């Protein structure tokens, strides 16, 4: 997950 | 090896006249996997934000569509419009002049079929959906991520616009993908599901450089580069061909729905975009809810080229009074009573070229598809108050037959006789073209065709399903 | 007749910039002169506007930037069908 659309995914 | 996303979206047996606008932010046009396939407009709309991050969102997707790597369709041609900021942040305004500049280029200077990506939402939106609609009608194909709330598709934008391919994401397990508050996006207004999670693309750190990004934009960026590949083989598929391909070639039944909230699963559809390998196609369509009025109705539609082939309808009450079809403005409908709660109507639309349709309103050993050459698609029923291939059974009630004209179709009856659920489901080659039940010893909540199978909710109990198929 | 329309989500409304939408036939001309219209009914009002761009080949209209209190001024103009206050969208 990326805050551009922080996290792990999956 | 091959990344996820792209096997999971191949058929289990499998073997560039069409161009792709995107609207986003800012791409990395010469980044190695999309480089030499990106025209970029330099239209820009933005709001000002209140440098790689710049391009993240938007070279990923381009990426996902067209990457010479990681690519669903690999050396498709495509045009970018910048209407989100740096931010990742747009406007309903800037997206409409885009929009609209999308329909300006092809008036100067025609190319083939369009296929329009739309990564982005925001709440619903009456003239985005207007706009998106007379893009369609116009002949270009709409694609739309679902959203990331974990919330109804139908309140967001251009999600719930009404000819445009909206598509929600799921992760390797084919569940819906979830992160806390936020996640896919649901709901009659979703079309499909498509890998959304963990999908590798083009990174705009670097110009060789890869990423894994998440979303229903990821998700939409499938299903485009599908439709562009399916645009490629058949470019005079109209919108409702399309979408009923995009149905047909996706994996069925795979989602785990008690992701979804409860009332949420019949509405939702259980599909997972695929690609097509290398005939009679139906689907249903579910309407909004009625009210608890006593005679509240309720309206499933199809589109302008598909035909409505069979009307069913459900109440999660049990109190219902049935459904009929009914013409409206030259174009048959369904209708469905309340009885109550609500009830909401399922048509099931099907594309039938060469093929005249019609109704036949009569009691339910007589046969209620006369004429010659004729064959019943589908049986409805209703009646006022509260308490043999081409023939409807019923007990008080009236029917509502649906006869075809179609020398080239075959069509055969299948009922299950037995509680909550009964299912039947239509032999493989076989389209279910309608589902009803009849009555018995319970008390019948509904009935839906869910793709080939044949659903009655009940609380004896009999699904019928009449099932057609191109000889 | 012509109504108003804003997003329910009041942290992503955009006020002070409206979508105005007139009826499917107008022509660009037309559209062209209910703005210059709007904005002259505008400045009698002592308001200022600026019309910031104008629909054609998809929906006719424009796009105003202006004060709300304009909005029943405007939903009078000749040829409208709809009014919607900007608002914003986000990548997904
Ligand atoms: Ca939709």
């Amino acid at each position: 997950f990326v805050p551009t659309t922080e996290a792990p995914c999956x | 090896s091959i990344p996820w996303n792209l096997e999971r979206i191949t058929p289990p047996r499998y073997r560039s006249l069409v161009e792709v606008y995107l609207l986003d932010t800012s791409i990395q046009s010469d980044h190695r996997e999309i480089e030499g396939r990106v025209m970029v407009t330099d239209f820009e709309n933005v709001p000002e934000e209140d440098a790689s991050k710049c391009d993240s969102h938007g070279t990923h997707l381009a990426g996902v569509v067209s990457g010479r790597d990681a690519g669903v369709a690999k050396g498709a041609s495509m045009r970018s419009l910048r209407v989100l900021n740096c931010q990742g942040k747009g406007t309903v305004s800037g997206t409409l002049i885009g929009l609209e500049f999308i329909r300006k280029s092809q008036l100067v200077q025609p190319v083939g079929p369009l296929v329009v990506l739309l990564p982005l939402a925001g709440g619903y939106s009456r003239v985005l959906n207007a706009a998106c609609q007379r893009l369609a009608r116009a002949g270009v194909v709409l694609v739309t991520a679902a959203g990331n709330f974990r919330d109804d598709a139908c309140l967001y934008s251009p999600a719930s616009a009404p000819e445009v391919i909206t598509v929600g994401a799921t992760n390797a397990q084919d569940q819906p993908v979830t992160l806390g508050t936020l996640g896919t996006n649901f709901g009659r207004c979703v079309d499909l599901f498509a890998p959304g999670e963990d999908i590798i693309g083009a990174s705009s750190d670097c110009s060789t450089c890869f990423v894994s990004q998440s979303g229903t934009s990821q998700a939409a960026a499938h299903v485009a580069g599908i439709a562009a590949m399916m645009l490629s083989a058949e470019p005079e598929l109209t919108l409702a061909e399309l979408r009923q391909r995009l149905i047909h070639f996706s994996a069925k039944d795979v989602i785990n729905e008690a992701w979804f909230p409860e009332d949420q699963r019949v509405l939702t559809p259980n599909l997972v975009a695929a690609l097509p390998p290398s005939q009679l196609f139906c689907r249903t369509v579910w309407s909004a809810h009625s009210g608890p009025t006593r005679m509240a109705t309720a309206i499933a539609r199809c589109a302008p080229d598909e035909e409505l082939l069979s009307c069913s309808s459900f109440s999660r009450s049990g109190k219902r009074r049935g459904e009929r079809m009914e013409a409206q403005g030259g174009k048959l409908v369904c209708r469905a009573h309340n009885a109550g709660e609500g009830v909401y109507a399922i048509a099931r639309c099907c594309l039938l070229p060469q093929a005249n349709c019609s109704v036949h309103t009569a009691p339910p050993t007589r046969v209620h598809c006369h004429q010659q050459g004729h064959v019943l698609t589908g049986c409805s029923s209703h009646w006022e108050v509260e308490d043999q291939p081409n023939q409807c059974v019923g007990h008080e009630a009236s029917i509502h037959a649906s006869c075809c004209h179609a020398p080239g179709l075959e069509c055969k009856v299948k009922e299950h006789g037995i509680q909550e659920q009964v299912t039947v489901a239509c032999e493989e080659g076989w389209t279910l073209t309608g589902c009803s039940a009849l009555p018995g010893t319970s008390h019948v909540l509904g009935a839906y065709a869910v793709d080939n199978t044949c659903v009655v909710r009940s609380r004896a109990v009999t699904a019928v399903a009449i099932c057609c198929r191109s000889r | 007749t012509a109504t108003f329309h804003r997003c329910a989500k009041d942290p992503w409304r955009l006020p002070g910039t409206y979508v105005v939408v007139l009826k499917e036939e107008t022509h660009l001309s037309q559209s062209e002169r209910t703005a210059r219209r709007l904005q002259a009914q505008a400045a009698r009002r002592g308001y200022l506007t600026k019309i910031l761009h104008v629909f054609h080949g998809l929906l006719p209209g424009f796009l105003v930037k202006m004060s709300g209190d304009l909005l029943e001024l405007a939903l009078k103009l000749p040829h409208v069908d709809y009014i919607e206050e900007d608002s914003s969208v986000f990548a997904q």
